[PDB]
Order: structure tokens, then C-alpha cells, then sequence
């Protein structure tokens, strides 16, 4: 199945059609992704399991509205299901306990009287929404695979990875995971990290003069696509 | 086509239950739209026990990653009852859909109307170990191999099915896994002694019980409890002792579960009627020490299976 939309479609999500302005939905997506990232980290969950639940989160609200399904309840259900997918399962009672410690009692009120039942029930329609497409790849495995082929300054390359790695964490709060494949996001965070560090990434490749260094990793990717991804990531720091 | 789970199970015409699988019964159904024959496994949602079964999630993740001749192919997934328009109330189930195979190995051995020649066993064991080796290379354990989980078509094609207890194993690192896996009659000794850090050698043992059963037309280890099961394994393969298995003292139930006597290995004399090429394979597959037990790749290199050209396969005939 295809899990990638255009920017014109991201402006007409089920939440947009029900009256929610694009500013608040983009905020609920950030808060939802930040929730899954913070709850799973406190549970000591692997970085692929965190990104899997967040991708389940973004993919969910492309077919359902924020007005019908609370974001923190769905965000909890995504992390619960993601743990069982990536063979890092956590008890649902342990996710609720971690959620009520982070969320305010007003924010935690979305789980209702029975927080456990509210998440188990949502799992049925969550699987249907994700269409039982459990296997999901993330830009991390490609960021490491591409950068490992780079020969040069071990310090400048290591700084490039730890900086692009942070950019992938920031990209989870946006709809970039719904626009471009993980291989493209992995290349984009390298392109951005090479600009701010003032690093010439092409000089660490087999072709030191060829300016489009990423063509050995991904095929048919113009520079304007990378610029679009870098613009959306830089919008997170301007706020 | 790609929107699994949306399709309702009423789009299928369930015909009848055909067997008992991992997490429930197996149904035989005909698609009301395509007219094709399929098999259905119903997964339940306990809602008070971590919801959707991780074992079902494992089988879904694994079967959507495997493409092989000797493995079952999951077709789609359908839902039970349409939601009461408050989804908080819908408490139905899902149905895993599989391709339908003409025969199962359990019914063939039980009928007595069928007799497998040597070439029939060489063909069935070849396809079974080729499929198990592909899963072990992909870092996947079956953890449940029995005669009802081995399917056979009229073309002589063997396929392994029912991955309900399958999971991933770390190839370059030891990891604790679930102990209560594999049926009692096919469970290796190390699992009976409570080993949680086991190897892919547990599936080779079950296939070893299949090989011996293909000749005797009856399971070789039929007991009703864990202690009696270790008793029957000891009377044939010898009692588990540090001489045959030095790492056996690390097992939790070594001093707890002990046979009545320290039996010797009488496997080669009990199955003397078996051809010599198959007895050497059976003796190596039913080794107590899983580290000294042969792997799936080694079975394909044994004299009983190395020169078994699968093509020109002649299956036995038990017709209408
Ligand atoms: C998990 N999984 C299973 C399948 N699968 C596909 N094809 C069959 C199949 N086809 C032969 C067959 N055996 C039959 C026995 C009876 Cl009593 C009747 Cl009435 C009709 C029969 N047809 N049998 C079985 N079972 C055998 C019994 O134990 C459980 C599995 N599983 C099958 C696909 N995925």
C-alpha cells in the first residue's frame, strides 16, 4: 500500500475537513509525537520502536480526525502496538503509569474512567487503519548505512551523524514521514547537517568534484526536494 | 487489494472446521467473490491480556516477509462483525486467510490407506528441511512443528504452515526466549528441562520426530505430561547426562526432572528396519545435546538428502 501524500493532501486531512485550522492540527501532531517519544524513552525503548509508533500516529490521523479520537490516547495505543511489532513489548499498565506521570490530570482525562480499556479498544480500529502493514523502515538504518561509506575526518563525520540523528528526531513531529521515504529523509538530514556545519560532503565520496553526492545512495532525487525537507525542519527552530 | 482488515468475514462462506491450530481452530472457507478455497485462523482480542496477541503479530510480520516454495502464504486478513457505531463496544475478531492445501500429513499417516515409499520420504523431508533452513537463515524459529502443521498438495509439494508461535532469534547473541513452545510430543529435551536460551535446534528435533514417524506411521513420543515425556525420550535416545550433554547441569529442571533409570541410547537398534541412509540422519537429528545436534543446512548435506533431486517427484495415490 501507498503511505505517501502530497502537500495539497496534507492541507485536507480529516481534521482539516471538520473545521480544525492547520495551525492547531500541526500542534497536535507535534504534541502527539513528542508524547510517544517521551513516554517510550522513559520506558527505555529502542529508537526504531519509538519511530514506528509515531509513524502509526501520523498515519492514523490521515484517516481519522482529532475531534473523534484524543491524541494522547491514540499516541499511547501507537506505542503499545509498536512494542509488540518490534519485539520490544511493554505492558499496557506500564505505559499508562508513565503517561499519567508526564501528562497533566486534565490532559490525562482523555483516557476516561478506564485508561486501559480505552487503549485496548482503540487497538482494533488502529490495526484496520494501518491496514495491518506493520513493517516500517526509518531513516536511522539508512543514515548509518550511507555515512558508514564516507571516508575522511572521523570527527567531522561523527559530528555530521549525531547532528543528522537529532534532525531525524525533530522530523518525527512533522508530516515528513508522510511525504518522503526514509531513504530520502536520511539523505535530507545529511544535506542539512552538511550546510550548517559548513562541510562539503562530496569530498568524502568516491567522486570529490561531483556536487550531487547522494546519487550513489538514492536515485532520481532533485535538490529542491532536499531543500523542501530542510525548510520544514528549520521551521521547528524559528518558532 | 491493499486495505487489509477492512473486508468483513461475511464475504467468505465458512464451510467447516478442519483442524486445531496454534491459537484456535482452523476453518475452511470459500470466497463468495473469487470462489477460491482458503483456510482461516481466528485471532481473538482479550482486551484484558494485552489485546491483540503478539504471537498473532509475529505470524503477521513473518508471513509477510517470507516467499518460499515450502512455506504457507498468507493471503489477506478480514474482520468479524462490523462495529456497532460506537467502536468502544465492538468486540469482534479477525481472520487470517491462507491458501488451501489438499492434504495434511497427520490425516495421511492416520488413514492406513496410504503407504509412503522411500522416495516419498526423501521428497517430503527434503522440502521440509529446505523450508526450515530458509527460516533459520532469516532468523526465525517455528517453535511448533507437528504432522498437522505440514501440508501436502497433489503435486507432491510440501508446505510448512501455522507460524502462530514463531519469533525472531538473535543469530550473533544469546537471548532468553519462551520455554513453553512446541507440542509435548515433539518438544526437545532441553525445553523439558526448562531451557530459555535455546537455539534453532529445537525445530530440528521436531523434524526428527516427523522423520521417525514417517516410517512407523505413529508418533514416537506419546506421553501426557512433561515428566512422562522426558521418560519416553530417555528410553530411546538415552538419559540426559553430562557425558552425552555436558551443559545439562546448567538447566533448571535437571535435578527436578529425572527418569527412573539412566537409560542408554537404543535408537539405532530400535529403528533398524529404517534404511541405513535415513538412520544416520535420524540418529543425528535426535541428539540430546542441542549443540551437537545437526542444523537444517547439515540435513540437506546428509547422504539421505544430498542426492534427492526434487524434480520428477512421484507422489502416492490415495484417490476418491
Ligand atoms: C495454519 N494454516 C493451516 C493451513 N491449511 C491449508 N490447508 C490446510 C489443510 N488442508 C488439508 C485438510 N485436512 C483436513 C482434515 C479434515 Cl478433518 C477436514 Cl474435514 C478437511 C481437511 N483438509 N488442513 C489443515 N489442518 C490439518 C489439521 O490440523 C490443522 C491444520 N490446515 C491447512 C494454512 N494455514
Amino acid at each position: 500500500p501507498c503511505w505517501y501524500w502530497d502537500k495539497k493532501d496534507l492541507a485536507h486531512t480529516p481534521s482539516q475537513l471538520e473545521g480544525l485550522d492547520p495551525a492547531t492540527e500541526a500542534r497536535y501532531r507535534r504534541e502527539g509525537a513528542r508524547f510517544i517519544f517521551d513516554v517510550g524513552t522513559r520506558l527505555g525503548l529502542h529508537y526504531d520502536t519509538l519511530a514506528t509508533g509515531i509513524i502509526y500516529f501520523h498515519r492514523f490521523y490521515m484517516f481519522h480526525s482529532f475531534k473523534q479520537f484524543p491524541r494522547y490516547v491514540t499516541g499511547a495505543c501507537c506505542l503499545f502496538l509498536a512494542g509488540k511489532v518490534e519485539e520490544t513489548p511493554k505492558k499496557c499498565k506500564d505505559i499508562i503509569k508513565t503517561a499519567r506521570s508526564l501528562l497533566n490530570d486534565v490532559q490525562f482525562g482523555q483516557f476516561g474512567d478506564d485508561p486501559k480499556e480505552e487503549v485496548m479498544v482503540l487497538e482494533r480500529i488502529l490495526l484496520q487503519t494501518i491496514k495491518f502493514d506493520l513493517q516500517v523502515e526509518h531513516p536511522y538504518q539508512f543514515l548509518l548505512k550511507y555515512a558508514k561509506q564516507l571516508k575522511g575526518d572521523k570527527n567531522k563525520i561523527q559530528k555530521l551523524v549525531q547532528m543528522a540523528w537529532t534532525f531525524v528526531n525533530d522530523s518525527l513531529c512533522t508530516t515528513l514521514s508522510l511525504q518522503w521515504e526514509p531513504e530520502i529523509i536520511a539523505v535530507a538530514v545529511m544535506y542539512l547537517a552538511g550546510r550548517l556545519c559548513k562541510f562539503e560532503i562530496q569530498e568524502w565520496t568516491s567522486k570529490p568534484m561531483y556536487r550531487r553526492w547522494w546519487e550513489q545512495f538514492v536515485q532520481d532525487v532533485p535538490v529542491d526536494v532536499l531543500e523542501d525537507i530542510c525548510h520544514q525542519i528549520l521551521d521547528l527552530y524559528s518558532q | 487489494e491493499s486495505d487489509w482488515g477492512k473486508r468483513c468475514v461475511d464475504k467468505f462462506d465458512i464451510i467447516g472446521i478442519i483442524g486445531e491450530g496454534t491459537y484456535g481452530q482452523v476453518y475452511k472457507a470459500k470466497d463468495k467473490d473469487t470462489g477460491e478455497l482458503v483456510a482461516l485462523k481466528k485471532v481473538r482480542l482479550d482486551n484484558e491480556k494485552e489485546g491483540f496477541p503478539i504471537t498473532a503479530i509475529r505470524e503477521i510480520k513473518i508471513l509477510r516477509q517470507l516467499i518460499h516454495r515450502s512455506v504457507v502464504n498468507m493471503k489477506e486478513i478480514v474482520t468479524d462483525k462490523q462495529d456497532a457505531l460506537d467502536f468502544k463496544k465492538d468486540k469482534g475478531a479477525f481472520y487470517l486467510v491462507f491458501e488451501y492445501m489438499d492434504h495434511d500429513l497427520m490425516g495421511l499417516l492416520e488413514s492406513g490407506l496410504v503407504h509412503f515409499s522411500e522416495d516419498h520420504i526423501k521428497s517430503f523431508m527434503k522440502q521440509l528441511m529446505e523450508g526450515l533452513e530458509y527460516c533459520h537463515k532469516k532468523n526465525f524459529l517455528h517453535r511448533d512443528i507437528k504432522c498437522s502443521n505440514i501440508l501436502l498438495n497433489n503435486s507432491g509439494q510440501i508446505k510448512l504452515a501455522d507460524f502462530g508461535l514463531a519469533r525472531l532469534y538473535n543469530s550473533e547473541e544469546s537471548r532468553p526466549y519462551t520455554n513453553k513452545v512446541i507440542t509435548l510430543w515433539y518438544r526437545p529435551p532441553e525445553l523439558l528441562l526448562g531451557e530459555e536460551r535455546y537455539t534453532p535446534a529445537i525445530d530440528v528435533w521436531s523434524c526428527g520426530c516427523i522423520l521417525g514417524e514417517l516410517f512407523t506411521k505413529k508418533p514416537i513420543f506419546q506421553a501426557n505430561l512433561e515428566l512422562a515425556q522426558l521418560e519416553l525420550i530417555s528410553r530411546l535416545c538415552g538419559s540426559p547426562c553430562p557425558a552425552v550433554w555436558p551443559d545439562v547441569i546448567k538447566l533448571p529442571y535437571f535435578n527436578t526432572m529425572k527418569p527412573k533409570k539412566q537409560y542408554r541410547r537404543r535408537l539405532r537398534e530400535e529403528f533398524s528396519f529404517i534404511p541405513s541412509a535415513a538412520l544416520d540422519l535420524l540418529d543425528h537429528m535426535l541428539t540430546l545435546d542441542p549443540s551437537k545436534r545437526c542444523t537444517a543446512e547439515q540435513t540437506l548435506q546428509s547422504d539421505f538428502l544430498k542426492d534427492v533431486e526434487l524434480s520428477k517427484m512421484a507422489p502416492p495415490d490415495l484417490p476418491h
